[PDB]
RNA sequence: UACCUGGUUGAUCCUGCCAGUAGCAUAUGCUUGUCUCAAAGAUUAAGCCAUGCAUGUCUAAGUACGCACGGCCGGUACAGUGAAACUGCGAAUGGCUCAUUAAAUCAGUUAUGGUUCCUUUGGUCGCUCGUACUUGGAUAACUGUGGUAAUUCU
RNA sequence: UGGUGACUCUAGAUAACCUCGGGCCGAUCGCACGCCGGCGGCGACGACCCAUUCGAACGUCUGCCCUAUCAACUUUCGAUGGUAGUCGCCGUGCCUACCAUGGUGACCACGGGUGACGGGGAAUCAGGGUUCGAUUCCGGAGAGGGAGCCUGAGAAACGGCUACCACAUCCAAGGAAGGCAGCAGGCGCGCAAAUUACCCACUCCCGACCCGGGGAGGUAGUGACGAAAAAUAACAAUACAGGACUCUUUCGAGGCCCUGUAAUUGGAAUGAGUCCACUUUAAAUCCUUUAACGAGGAUCCAUUGGAGGGCAAGUCUGGUGCCAGCAGCCGCGGUAAUUCCAGCUCCAAUAGCGUAUA
RNA sequence: CUCUCGGCCGAAGCGUUUACUUUGAAAAAA
RNA sequence: GAAGACGGUCGAACUUGACUAUCUAGAGGAAGUA
């Protein structure tokens, strides 16, 4: 190419956006934004492919240029504006809130959430640095900057931030014991307990995290999200727990699904 | 760039020694019982057991507790109960290896129409179901090959948009009708 | 009277103003059933008029017993006047796209890059 | 479906190939009722190309003194809709082809602590101790006079 | 102060400098209107720098077909390295100056060829393999051949410009214009490949933008490349010096069950068609759904190859007479041809089936 | 297979160095 | 602040050689081919 791409064929998209074959020979192409092309829900993709209030994308165009839906508190036109992971997606006419948050099978659920909870969320602090008179700086994991944090607050902790101010409330270490969703990878959705983390010097660390029910897996330490302090999750959690059935005892309970209802 | 699927399969397998006695008269006594078309009617009944027979005979190799040979020999049992070609009490993974060609051409529909006496052969029963005679539940079918399951059987009759069913008379009794 | 209309997923879309849903309608021995019929019998199902509902995209099935399209029921005419394509609102006599064709209108416009200001518009 | 069969001799057993056999791709021949999906100027010539089209774009929110149309109510800076033109952005994506190219391209893996980055998103934007209740000159569109056989010329 | 596995990092402190071809420190626009002449709420467009996103670009390690009738190559004119610079977005022989004489090779260097763009993949397949991948996804390259540039964040851009080379257009002879390996289309080339059609409704992209545009893309057309389903009849009653089954020693008797090369009899069932209407769609077509019509030699007619062997199926009949021809191979044909040319019958696959080549 | 701290165990070393084997995570979609 | 000129660089192309390759017009002939 002579510069950037603007296009992005359909079979080439993310495979946990669940687009299909047949309806097009492009995929939405994410804007530039808070969050990776890869790892991300375009709001058009949430809005009739999910949601199903919408049949076409000039639906929603309509629906978004009503100013009718907020991504963490500010109003979104861009129809293929990047929400990512923990982003409070907030459609006030029809009084719903949601945050995009994995399923066990490492694509975003539909999970909704009570207008308590949509006035904050967490984030994933990447890179800390001191600048110009010596005033520290956060970088999270969505592109958000935060002068004069905490001090106890270091890299790859967890914060709390509040949607309306923008500042950190309180937030949780990165340590053995705590909580975790991976965002990344294999194990990606799955959630659990921090029990060991490995480090090799000029590469990647490996963080051991175990399961509600004994089950224990692996991770690159990038691909760690720290949800909660202990046990106990900051945020609601989808249907699933972040507890990856196997195909075996998967297709179990949809079979006794079957000799129940009906 | 077109938003097409070019995936496409066939259905059968021509044999090896194109004209071998004993070969075209057992295929031809094949066809005989079942009403067949031709003999690609019969290969493709032979492409599928040879592909079912395949699926077991690699599941028969891996550990008895492997978690493959549980989940897909499970599945692989299940259909063939599903279907009728099985028994339920014969649900281990190697008598899939003692199944037969006339085992599934017994679950075609035009089978199935002629043994539950809506016909009186089996060419009345292709020539009943081709011209839309028949239906499973409410729904017509055209279609000879439809392999019928096992809960789905019961529910074969007329198609209740038929003479032989709820019937407004054919073409030919309401021209001989109008006519004296 | 042999016609029968059901609405499977049924949802009220706020932000576009209207109800959505899928009908099955049952015409056990007839043609498909018009798209004008089939609003008539949904109006009085949803206690509106005929004028603010608009179905399509309608299959009969094989065999010839069930046919299943799409409905929007929406609040006002004028909500269903913003919110619509154009070609259902021309399906209504509402809407009339204009006439000329698309060979015309690319070589009009190539015609009149060749002409500087004011007579871009005297061109023929 | 882990397969062979004809052919050297008067007859035999071999070596050994030739021929047969089945698929798959391009062409071609003869034939062709129904219906679903579907490749398609690659191979020779990265040869040559009539004609048409394929890239443009305005919101409440850069610039409206075109009566182009209407329109206040008529001192009423500019009601409004608005062609043109200036300004801004896009035209580096897409589409096509496979000529070149043999550690090159490319693939997996790593790195930029050795760089640049329109845009998006967040931060920053009285941190500087030294006519403003608003600064200056132009130029299009438009009007008018033209040149050239001829151009999206001027 | 803070960080990294590691800084000559980040932040701090001091002395200055700060490019006229100047660095930031707002002379910009809309809406709602105001509170006590001042103080104002939402936006829009901006903007040095930092971070982020989309990238890009240079590097790391391992991996490629044939060739020795290619055995030494590289170093003058950078080859391998050192020091200092120049240029570059930056690291670096990238270039220059001065030094050192290095660097690669039978573990195949160097040179040549490729009917070579590379991968994901495709066909075939006991297991191992062998061959293909121009081709819709990703990466590269190139817009007749080379070269040079402008603008810009991004191009050595070609539906931008400037030359030369090769072609080629208009001319009043002075001059002017060009680039289909985009979509169609034409010529050529060939064994070898479709419409100068409709539309932005879908998928997405761009723009100042809910509004405009898009031969990207979608939709039809041509389409036996290829893949899936699937008609060309079914049934009953007669008749058979049929056949088998129960009795009869056997004849011969049966609604006992099957068969037919019966243009035997019989009305029953249907699509192919013709064709209203709806539905479909941007508008249409097609399919699906339904009216009415539509079958007896149901002339509403199935073909392509074969019939000595390999290899399923006629030493039946006439013609020919080493001729004409057949035959992948062995062979057939010279007056009785199981093999040619035909009739009849039979075999195989069947809306498909021969031939050529990889 | 062990040494100092941090809470009898971890942080600090590995044990000569590889091949091998099993695991894990990382590996675009089609 | 335009034309223009000295110089430098990148550098298509042009001419004359040398080597090498191909397409074409070309007398003569030979052998095998039958």
């Amino acid at each position: 190419a002579r510069g950037p791409k603007k296009h992005l064929k359909r079979v080439a998209a993310p495979k946990h956006w669940m687009l299909d074959k047949l309806t097009g020979v492009f995929a939405p192409r994410p804007s530039t934004g808070p969050h990776k092309l890869r790892e991300c829900l375009p709001l058009i993709i949430f809005l009739r492919n999910r949601l199903k209030y919408a049949l076409t994308g000039d639906e929603v165009k309509k629906i978004c240029m009503q100013r009718f839906i907020k991504i963490d508190g500010k109003v979104r036109t861009d129809i293929t504006y990047p929400a990512g992971f923990m982003d409070v997606i907030s459609i006030d006419k029809t009084g719903e809130n949601f945050r995009l948050i994995y399923d066990t099978k490492g694509r975003f659920a539909v999970h909704r959430i009570t207008p308590e909870e949509a006035k904050y969320k967490l984030c994933k602090v990447r890179k800390i640095f001191v600048g110009t008179k010596g005033i520290p700086h956060l970088v999270t994991h969505d592109a958000r900057t935060i002068r004069y944090p905490d001090p106890l607050i270091k890299v790859n902790d967890t914060i709390q931030i509040d949607l309306e101010t923008g500042k950190i409330t309180d937030f949780i270490k990165f340590d053995t014991g705590n909580l975790c969703m991976v965002t990344g990878g294999a194990n990606l959705g799955r959630i659990g307990v921090i029990t060991n983390r490995e480090r090799h010097p000029g590469s990647f660390d490996v963080v051991h995290v175990k399961d509600a029910n004994g089950n224990s897996f692996a991770t690159r330490l990038s691909n760690i999200f720290v949800i909660g302090k202990g046990n106990k999750p900051w945020i609601s959690l989808p249907r699933g727990k972040g507890i990856r059935l196997t195909i075996a005892e998967e297709r179990d309970k949809r079979l006794a699904a079957k000799q129940s209802s009906g | 760039p077109v938003a097409r699927s070019w995936v496409c399969r066939k259905t059968y397998v021509t044999p090896r020694r194109p004209f071998e006695k004993s070969r075209l008269d057992q295929e031809l006594k094949l066809i005989g019982e079942y009403g067949l078309r031709n003999k690609r009617e019969v290969w493709r009944v032979k492409f599928t057991l040879a592909k079912i027979r395949k699926a077991a005979r690699e599941l028969l190799t891996l550990d008895e507790k492997d978690p493959r040979r549980l989940f897909e020999g499970n599945a692989l049992l299940r259909r063939l109960v599903r279907i009728g070609v099985l028994d339920e009490g014969k649900m281990k993974l190697d008598y899939i290896l003692g199944l037969k060609i006339e085992d599934f051409l017994e679950r075609r529909l035009q089978t199935q129409v002629f043994k539950l006496g809506l016909a009186k052969s089996i060419h009345h029963a292709r020539v009943l179901i081709r011209q839309r005679h028949i239906r499973v539940r409410k729904q017509v079918v055209n279609i000879p090959s439809f392999i019928v399951r096992l809960d789905s059987q019961k529910h074969i009759d007329f198609s209740l948009r038929s003479p032989y069913g709820g019937g407004r008379p054919g073409r030919v009794k309401r021209k001989n009708a109008k006519k004296g | 009277d042999t016609v029968t209309i059901r609405t499977r997923k049924f949802m009220t879309n706020r932000l576009l103003q209207r109800k959505q849903m899928v009908i099955d309608v049952l015409h056990p021995g007839k043609a498909t059933v018009p798209k004008t019929e089939i609003r008539e019998k949904l109006a009085k199902m949803y206690k509106t008029t005929p004028d603010v509902i608009f179905v399509f995209g309608f299959r009969t099935h094989f065999g010839g017993g069930k046919t299943t399209g799409f409905g929007m029921i929406y609040d006002s005419l004028d909500y269903a006047k913003k919110n619509e394509p154009k070609h259902r609102l021309a399906r209504h006599g509402l809407y009339e796209k204009k006439k000329t064709s698309r060979k015309q209108r690319k070589e009009r416009k190539n015609r009149m890059k060749k002409v500087r200001g004011t007579a871009k518009a005297n061109v023929g």
